[PDB]
């Protein structure tokens, strides 16, 4: 996963997740993404299913 | 199963929109975006009860697809929930309006604008979408978007979440009835 064409106004809301280094599971590579930038680049992946 | 309910494709989980049919055969609705390089559905995550086969799917511009029925027993519920559907609408601004998906459950809001273009990126812009004040979180994707017992839309994305409050865009259901020539029940 590039989060670099993020940050997006939208994401569709299909569900396939992933596990953030805050141990939450993001619902989708959309949702993470945004998340990632949210956090100005501190959030990462840890790992592909949920947490 | 009936609308609202898990769906389970090779690649994810998406949500029933709303159980259809023409003559004698028997579809569900739900987003494109789900349906899009899916062939077969399924009831539950281990992938053991089947649903069926995609049959169409639109997306992006539109966000509809249809998955023709090939399980037998599985009983096809013309609800939302327990909800009755026995009509389609168009949505209209300031329409209350209810959601429910297989994450969330069911939330509901208003319609706030129409027509409106949301550009998920990468060239995947769609157009002609409702907005409305509903959250949806991932896993909803695909629900319906009901009033009262019509129904109105299916769930495309949007922003926010449901703890926060957030802004979703729901396809407009008749141009998938109309699309496949099938009909609500």
């Amino acid at each position: 996963v590039d989060c670099s064409e993020y940050p997006k106004p939208a994401c569709t809301q299909e569900y396939r997740p992933l596990c953030g280094s805050d141990n939450k599971t993001y619902g989708n590579k959309c949702n993470f993404c945004n998340a990632v930038v949210e956090s100005n680049g501190t959030l990462t992946l840890s790992h592909f299913g949920k947490c | 199963i009936s609308g609202g309910d898990a769906i389970y494709s090779s690649t994810g989980r998406c949500s029933l929109g709303f159980n259809v049919r023409s003559g004698s055969t028997y579809y569900f609705l739900t987003a494109g975006h789900c349906t899009d390089g899916a062939t077969t559905w399924w009831a539950n995550s281990a992938r053991t009860t089947v649903l069926g086969t995609t049959s169409g799917s639109s997306f992006p511009n539109n966000d509809y697809g249809i998955v023709r029925y090939t399980n037998t027993t599985i009983p096809k519920d013309g609800t939302v929930g327990g909800q009755d559907i026995t009509s389609a609408a168009n949505a209209t601004v300031g329409m209350a309006v209810t959601r429910r998906g297989s994450t969330t459950g069911t939330h509901s809001g208003s319609v706030t604008a129409l027509n409106a273009t949301v550009n998920y990126g990468g060239g995947d812009v769609v157009y002609g979408m409702i907005r409305t004040n509903v959250c949806a979180e991932p896993g909803d994707s695909g629900g319906p978007l009901y009033s009262g017992t019509r129904a109105i839309g299916l769930t495309s994305g949007g922003s926010g979440n449901c703890s926060s409050g957030g802004t979703t865009f729901f396809q407009p259901v008749t141009e998938a009835l109309s699309a496949y020539g099938v009909s609500v029940y």
